[PDB]
């Protein structure tokens, strides 16, 4: 074989069915990336809510109709004001967790439609200005109602008061890809000829062990109509579809005194 | 025998040097009125976009860098005379350090940022540098921001940030200068940069790019329309 | 250097109670601060200060 | 694993080249007055004061060095004419070998004294020097003379000594001339000298300089307010 | 593991309670660098007098008020003439000793002030005059009384008759350089709540294994108040301060005539 | 809920001072209330929190029937429950 042997001292240098959780009960599931959510390992003592933080919590409900282009929701944000999650995020300046997200969506055998439900890790969104990066820190962290996409680019042309808003594009995914191509990220379809929910587990996903839950947010969820819904011959159709999720392995460090942001 | 992936593997898919800085250094008399003399390059991967976006394809990255200066030297008139073999000297300024004022101040002189003197005409200039990542990894995409507005804020610009952004100031930057003084013909100079990523790690697949590039972000401004015309029935 | 994504935290002092002195006796009084190290300290990417400059060559 | 200390050792906190002397060296018809065909440039760590700072760290210091001569020349004029390569001679003279006295005088001979010949356009030259101390380590600091006045003494010149100093001539002294004879038009020339110490030891650790140098001793003129302001209970 | 192989054959070329000493008594100790002196090791005959220069010898003693701002001694310039040490480092050529030094000064409970005692090996002072390292040797070795400490540096305007002093400046240390600092030397703190004197241990610090007593001096000694000194509600306070060396493991060697300094 | 506490009180003065407090740790500590009306006193009342509630030297009778207080009146001499201190 060829001979090598390296010189510098440095390596650089070298050539190259039910599910309860807590007091939650809901009546196949999706694991991103095969990992189930785990505690930190082995390699200031964490608190830990076993059963006080970790449990199923609803969203609240949205309509699907003939003209719905999707939402989109981020985690940890839409939990900020759920029981006693919120107060140890505000309470804490380090967090981490996994969630348990499931999706319910029901109709009748005479309704035709298809949801994609996507979880992508560090969901960046495009602005809405020719100015880049500008977007506000409230508009950024819609909390539980969450946000909405559009059809086409619509620029915010007013200088004198800036929105400072997002502005997705549903065949763009509101980032500058192909939707077609999403389905690299976690995913679940919902077709309503064959099932009526979708389950996905997502473990924590960072640069660093354990991250602020305040400044960052580690999950995105987007949810967006692949085949437009229809029923019977009638001209308008609507139907509920709920959110809702559960943290999982929760671990908080840093106490002091709460954070209060300023939401508008 | 069947067929292999060697050639379809992370470090083979990075083995290449790609040129992400181009930097104009000229060497002249000194005068009042702004001049070349030294130039300053902030260290980023985003100036162009074929490493952007090849890199773009995962979501968390771990490597080191090799880097490769190549240099180009040309006169720019023909009735001044003639100039002798220069000498550039490349200096790394990470953040907090000084930085010049004048292409012969005392910052120059080195003493503890590692600095690199090209002779013109030699093999092009090669160093490597190991990883430097605060974190565990680097972030190519970061859903944050570096601070948190606040009620008790006394104004609104306290708490203001950009959006997707961590660090004012990442990874220093680069001076350049002609350590040679001036002959009587101005003589111009262009510095570039390829760098090549090694030991490669990489985590979160991501779809790539369709739009052109607009910023450091991921917004998009013009060409949102990629995809041309073909029949639905035609082959 | 100053950056807010990587800010440390914040120090502060206040008075559980008040001082309290006995007659004849002075009330102002001064007090010293300290700081150091510990045994799992460390630095990396050695560069220059900017607590020394210079102008000119001897 | 667990955070190091490798890079903060004596050793890597020395392992870089940082420069102590540059020196002007001019090749031209000889004439009756004064010209800068040869230089002399006393040895030194003190005329900059980056490494000087890194050294007053400590007291007391035995370390090896390392040497690089880096040299650029250039043109004056562009009615003269053209010039061939230049071939630089450095000598080093210690204390009480003869010194030159003209660019062309016996003395380069050096049939004793260590020489190096650079070519121009060449790499940097470089050379190595062990631990030359008369003692068992080198005095960064020294509280006292070299002379005491006494009772008997004539006048008072006699035991007159300056303060904080241990002798007259210290490491001798390097001569820089170009070898080469004059062409028609003047060349100027710089020579850059870079100092690295190696296998180096220290004791006696002290605070490091706070106010601008004002010559070798430990004298302050200006600029005796450092510090800036600030609110006893602002954050 | 990386190959290396030397081929210069160059080694740089190598790529990289009571204390009785003596006739003396007096009635925690801090050891410089944790080394207790000692006499030269087996690496001319030396001169050693046992006991009849190793015991401790008194200064004059010093005032502090309250806009005393320090005083400073060099040693061994300070015991040049206390007994026969004198009489040895005037009577030889080379001489080597440790040190230790006791700093006394007592006050009530109803006092208040802190005293810093500072032992600086090679203890070099800053001039007065634009001329650099002009100052005299008859200045730079005051003896006994010593010199004290400036709030503000006073430049010597008179080139008739330089003055050729020290202008050391207390928050510069005299030396360029803060005082907070100073610490990194071995130091003691007199607290006047808590204690009432100080004392250090010095070994024998030098390049060289012995040395002349006459030109150089080995060890400097600074004392300066951290805070200022307060009694009652009393305009003005003065305290005395003594101090007391004993010289430790002296050895003289190079005897020949006698050496007799001017000294003004 | 259950929980167990520690209490800790504190009080620094000067050797040229005097005095000395008693503190009592009480399990069901029921208080008397201030009008002839018997275990009248309202909730928010008895509930005072952190501030909490001081005792009196004297019996103090609400006669106000329009607009009744309804709080404690506890004696320190009775220990506010009618038992010797
Ligand atoms: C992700 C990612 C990684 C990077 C670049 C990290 C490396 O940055 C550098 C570079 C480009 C050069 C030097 C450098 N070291 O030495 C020199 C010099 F000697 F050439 F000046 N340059 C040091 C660092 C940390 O940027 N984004
Ligand atoms: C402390 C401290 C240490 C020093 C410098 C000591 C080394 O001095 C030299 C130098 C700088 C160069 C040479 C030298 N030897 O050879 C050459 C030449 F060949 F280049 F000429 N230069 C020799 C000594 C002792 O200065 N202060
Ligand atoms: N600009 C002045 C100062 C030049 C100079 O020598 N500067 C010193 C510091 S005051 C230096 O180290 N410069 C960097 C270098 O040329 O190596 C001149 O050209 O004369």
């Amino acid at each position: 074989n060829y001979t090598t042997i390296n010189y510098y001292k440095d390596s650089a240098s070298n050539a190259a069915l039910q599910l309860t959780i807590g007091n939650s009960t809901i009546t196949n599931s999706v694991v991103a990336y095969g990992r189930w959510p785990e505690f930190i390992r082995d390699d200031d003592q964490p608190t830990e809510p076993d059963v006080a933080t970790c449990r199923f919590y609803t969203l609240d409900t949205v309509m699907w109709g003939k003209e719905s282009k999707g939402w989109w929701w981020k985690l940890p944000d839409a939990l900020r004001d759920m029981g006693l999650f919120g107060q140890n995020m505000y309470y804490h300046y380090l967090g981490r967790s996994g969630y348990t997200v499931h999706v319910q969506c029901n109709a009748s055998k005479f309704h035709q439609g298809a949801l994609g439900v996507f979880a992508i890790p560090e969901y960046c969104l495009a602005g809405d200005s020719d100015k880049q990066r500008y977007t506000s820190y409230a508009n950024a962290n819609p909390g539980e109602k969450g946000g909405k996409f559009y059809s086409q680019f619509n620029r915010d042309t007013a200088v004198t008061s800036p929105k400072r808003e997002f502005c997705p594009v549903d065949y763009l995914l509101g980032c500058g890809v192909l939707l077609g191509n999403a389905f690299v990220y976690p995913h679940q379809i919902i077709n309503l000829r064959t099932n009526n929910s979708a389950t996905i587990v997502l473990p924590y996903v960072n640069a660093m062990a354990i991250d602020s839950m305040v400044k960052h947010n580690n999950w995105g969820i987007a949810i967006l109509p692949l085949s437009p819904l229809d029923f019977a011959q009638e001209s308008s159709v609507e139907i509920p579809i709920t959110v809702t999720i559960a943290p999982m392995c929760s671990e908080f460090n840093g106490l002091r005194n709460v954070t209060a942001p300023k939401f508008q | 025998q069947r067929r292999s992936r060697s050639e379809s593997t992370i470090e083979s898919f990075f083995a290449r040097g790609a040129c992400v800085a181009i930097i104009e250094v000229d060497n002249e008399e000194p005068t009042t009125r702004a001049q070349k003399l030294f130039a300053m390059w902030r260290i980023t991967y985003k100036d162009t976009v074929q490493l952007r976006r090849k890199l773009e394809f995962f979501t968390y990255s771990r490597f080191d860098m090799e880097l490769t200066f190549v240099v180009t030297a040309n006169f720019t008139n023909t009735n001044n005379g003639h100039a002798l073999n220069q000498v550039y000297q490349i200096m790394y300024i990470p953040p907090g350090a000084p930085t010049p004022k004048s292409w012969d101040d005392y910052t120059w002189q080195t003493s503890s940022n590692p600095s690199i003197f090209y002779t013109y005409g030699a093999a092009p200039a090669r160093i490597s540098v190991p990883y430097v990542g605060l974190a565990n990894a680097y972030s190519h995409f970061y859903d944050g921001f570096a601070k948190v507005p606040l009620k008790t804020d006394a104004n609104d610009q306290i708490g203001d940030s950009l959006y997707s952004a961590m660090t004012v100031d990442d990874f220093g930057v680069l001076a350049i200068r002609v350590v040679n003084d001036h002959n009587p013909t101005k003589v111009t100079s262009k510095v570039r940069i390829y760098m090549k990523p090694k030991h490669v790690r990489v985590w979160c697949p991501r779809p790539p790019r369709a739009v052109p590039y607009y910023g450091p972000g991921v917004d998009y401004k013009d060409n949102l329309n990629p995809l041309s015309e073909k029949g639905l029935t035609t082959y | 250097t100053q950056d807010s994504f990587t800010e440390g935290g914040y120090i502060s002092m206040f008075y559980q109670t008040r001082i309290v002195v006995p007659l004849s006796t002075p009330k102002s009084m001064s007090m010293l601060g300290f700081v150091s190290a510990c045994n799992d300290f460390s630095v990396r990417l050695l560069r220059d200060t900017t607590h020394i400059s210079q102008s000119a060559l001897p």
